[PDB]
């Protein structure tokens, strides 16, 4: 990864399916 | 949009298959080359 060692520890406490169905989509 | 375009051609015409064809992450484009450089958007 081209991050930082913040940027690391950052991107890796963001985290918390919904593929497609009734035609809701995400661009 | 959100397609694997090995099977367009399921529903004027040279845009559905053909000629070159190419995947990106929103979908896949029809009817463009592409370069391997790079230059403003
Ligand atoms: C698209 O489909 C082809 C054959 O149907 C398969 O080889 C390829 O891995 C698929 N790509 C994606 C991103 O699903």
């Amino acid at each position: 990864s081209k991050r930082s060692p913040i940027e690391d520890l950052l991107f890796n406490k963001v985290t918390l399916c919904a593929q497609k169905f009734n035609g809701l989509t995400v661009l | 949009q959100d397609v694997n375009c090995t099977e367009v051609p399921v529903a004027w015409r040279v845009y559905s298959t053909g000629s070159n064809v190419f995947q990106t992450r929103a979908g896949c484009l029809i009817g463009a080359e592409h370069v391997n450089n790079s230059y403003e958007c």
